[PDB]
């Protein structure tokens, strides 16, 4: 009654990994002293990766050994931490709390300061908008430009210095920029200023993804690239040929579902093996970024097509139908953020009617915004308590396959009905 | 058969200063300025607390070598085959001495207070805080100590089955372990030997008496009657012999009363009164995981050792190589 | 079949050689399961 397994001790100078098979029903106790002399005052034993050691006593079948499941040799777990005693209370305040990084120290500072400047430009450029758009004085729009032209520098001041803050201060500096370019003609809050901005992010984006020397700051630069591109063309479609009533969305949402459906192959479109960990993540980091782009899409103008009265019956199913779609096409992705984001499409949209209704002095549909919040929410949590309904595992196959027919047959299924609402076929 | 093992140096264990550090008398309230004593307070204090980690250092040294000499009944098993093994010579000053358990030990360290306590008024702050640290910190916290046997001549026990016998099956092993099987010879003699009971203690060359044959085992004392072991060692009445039972009855005490041998027995009554147990001859009842010294109730081990046969056997095993 | 001595963990015991001259000393764990039929899996 053997089994085939591979034991793995690491404890001398990187590591040597053998395997072997061993005679199960038995007492550790007896098999490891052999172990020990293949691969190498402590006691040692075996333990699977991720797990806490093993007793001596049971045997590797009622332990639950699998043969070829990949085993470390760890030790005995521990003794007593000997806890110290002081009497006076004195230094029972002084010994006792240095297990803290409590220190000062000249790095406390650095993030000290960057964390106060990032501050300065936000308030600095909202307080010349503000003074722009509840009044009326281009002193602002000096003040906007100095500020962003600003930070527009220092980010590629420090691109070899900080390394950190720089990417930091690069994700910020589109704040201002944004702001600056929707000040040019200004119209009332301006049909084409939204043009110009689209440009800008995407333009101020492009340049510093490129710029960047590592991760951690990648997908944010990802996203609202694609954003800002995605929103240009059909708002510069939008500002010459089309009036364009209310299909500004029915190009959104179709765009927008177009961005989701086809998120894998415009991810590897950005595209020794020795640099390879850093390929794989970056690569992650697009897919993460590209579906956000996506949902904030889905929304962006499914949050126009019902927001005013008078809407569509064809309408309201022009926006549910593809949430479901969004929502029943996660199981699809694998990562977790990636799922997160399609999967709370219906919750970001659920609060925009809100607002929209309070801000649009409706006091109807808003309480039941509110009923529609909790209705989803109320499934998360039944979704949390028992791995079961969150697990296909425990489903049928066949359920599995309706499921697919399920989804394909509706997030394209709305095309026909987006005929309708404009009526594209009406002419 | 059996390889052989040569004598080599022991390893020198971490040494042990001890000294006897002298703490400073505190001031005498003159009954001036209250800004005066509040320098001064402040400055006996500020003092205490630099021999309060001065004298917290010791202890952290007794407890490393009490500890690199008696480590927990597990860690003997990778004794023997390594070149420490029987390390122990008749010199050393931890000789013939069995961890039975771990428990507060009283610091070696003198800790005396060289002053003359005459007309007595101390200063209160500065005078609690001297007791305080003379109390608290003249005992180490739990720390492995045990039996002395060099001079001990008589062991008894009092506990039920699977645990009055776990005892000794715990410290026999420590017993012989930390010696070249040359230097001490134990022997047993148990009804119920063979049953996962004291069986395994067949396998060992400290289980060997000289030139002796038995068929199979090279002494092979492990019997049921006690007659049987006893005259079996007629002959080896300095080496140093443990005499062990497992009759709850029959008649203990029946050979001393000798210059090394210690005998044992496990019973099940204990006495009422007895007659001021000696330094020697102790009677140890076994609660739950405790080894309580008959005194009078004196626990003497505060959390006490068990060696199971399992992890037991398998260090006769490793000992019948060599 | 064909069942052997082995120390655990190693391959069995070659069956024509004692096991004086494979280094068997008094105390080990030997095992009878079967014989290999090719290598010594090293």
């Amino acid at each position: 009654p053997i089994v085939r397994v591979a034991v793995l001790a690491a404890g001398d100078d990187g590591g040597r990994l053998t395997e072997m098979a061993l005679p199960s029903e038995l007492p550790l106790r007896e098999i490891l002293p052999a172990v020990q002399r293949i691969v190498q005052p402590v006691r040692l034993s075996l333990a699977p990766i991720g797990g806490a050691p093993f007793s001596l006593d049971a045997t590797l079948d009622t332990v639950g050994v699998v043969d070829g499941d990949l085993l470390a040799l760890q030790a005995v777990p521990s003794g007593p931490p000997a806890p110290r005693i002081v009497e006076d209370i004195a230094d029972a305040a002084v010994i006792f709390s240095e297990a803290r990084r409590r220190q000062w120290g000249p790095t406390h500072i650095a993030r000290g300061a960057a964390l106060a400047l990032i501050g300065l430009i936000l308030v600095g450029t909202g307080l010349s908008v503000a003074h722009r758009v509840i009044t009326g004085d281009l002193l602002g729009q000096f003040i906007v430009s100095g500020i962003a032209l600003a930070t527009v520098i220092a980010a590629l001041a420090v691109r070899n210095r900080s390394a950190v803050l720089a990417t930091s201060l690069a994700v910020t500096a589109l704040v201002p920029v944004a702001a600056a370019f929707a000040l040019g003609v200004p119209g009332d809050f301006g049909a084409p200023n939204v043009l110009l901005a689209a440009a800008g992010v995407a333009a101020w984006s492009l340049i510093s993804m490129a710029g960047s020397p590592d991760d951690r700051g990648i997908a944010v630069f990802t996203a609202t690239a694609v954003t800002g591109v995605g929103v240009l063309l059909v708002a510069g479609a939008a500002s010459l040929w089309v009036i364009s009533s209310d299909v500004i969305g029915c190009a959104l949402v179709l765009l927008g579902l177009i961005v989701t459906v086809q998120a894998a192959q415009l991810s590897a479109m950005w595209a020794v093996l020795a640099d390879l960990p850093r390929r794989v993540r970056v690569s992650q980091a697009h897919q993460t970024g590209v579906i956000a782009a996506g949902v904030l899409l889905g929304v962006a103008g499914s949050v126009a097509l019902v927001s005013s009265a008078n809407a569509s019956p064809w309408a309201w199913y022009i926006v549910v139908a593809a949430a479901a779609g969004a929502a029943l096409r996660a199981r699809v992705w694998d990562s977790a953020a990636c799922k997160a984001w399609l999967l709370g499409h219906s919750y970001l949209l659920a609060v925009a009617l809100l607002v929209a209704f309070v801000i649009g002095d409706r006091y109807q549909a808003a309480l039941w915004a509110l009923a529609a919040l909790a209705v989803l929410v109320l499934v998360w949590i039944v979704a949390a308590l028992n791995p079961k309904i969150a697990s296909p595992d425990t489903y049928s196959l066949p359920m599995r396959r309706m499921v697919g027919f399920l989804a394909t047959g509706l997030d394209a299924s709305l095309i026909p009905v987006m005929a309708l609402l404009v009526g594209l076929f009406s002419l | 058969s059996r390889l052989i093992f040569e004598h080599q140096r022991r390893l020198t264990p971490p040494t042990t200063r001890k000294g006897t550090i002298t703490i400073e008398p505190p001031p005498q309230l003159p009954r001036m300025r209250t800004e005066e004593v509040d320098a001064e307070r402040a400055d006996y204090l500020r003092y205490l607390s630099v021999v309060r980690d001065n004298v917290r250092a010791h202890a952290a040294e007794q407890r490393a070598a009490l500890e690199w000499s008696h480590p927990e009944p597990e860690v003997l098993a990778t004794i023997p085959g390594t070149r420490r093994q029987w390390e122990r010579d008749p010199r050393d000053r931890d000789f013939l001495v069995l961890r039975a358990g771990r428990h507060d030990v009283p610091l070696d360290a003198a800790l005396k207070v060289k002053d003359t306590a005459d007309e007595i008024d101390l200063e209160p702050v500065a005078h609690s805080a001297l007791r305080g640290l003379l109390d608290v910190q003249r005992t180490v916290r739990d720390a492995p100590t045990g039996l002395d046997v060099a001079k001990l001549a008589r062991i008894t026990v009092i506990g039920e089955a699977d645990e009055a016998r776990a005892a000794i099956r715990a410290w026999i092993a420590q017993a012989v372990t930390w010696h070249d099987p040359t230097m001490l010879g134990v022997a047993l003699a148990a009804p119920d030997l063979e049953s996962g009971d004291w069986s395994w203690l067949k396998w060992l060359p400290h289980v060997d008496v000289p030139n002796e044959a038995d068929g199979v085992g090279p002494a092979r004392y492990l019997t049921t009657s006690t007659a049987e072991l006893r005259e079996r060692l007629a002959p080896a009445l300095l080496k140093h012999l443990l005499v062990v039972l497992d009759d709850p009855d029959a008649d203990p005490d029946d050979i001393a009363r000798l210059t090394g041998v210690t005998v044992i027995h496990r019973t099940t009554e204990l006495p009422n009164r007895e007659q001021y147990p000696d330094p020697e001859r102790p009677i140890l009842r076994v609660a739950d995981g405790r080894i309580e010294r008959w005194q009078v109730w004196q626990p003497c081990v505060d959390v006490a050792d068990a060696m199971s046969a399992a992890e037991a056997a398998h260090i006769a095993r490793r000992l019948s190589r060599w």
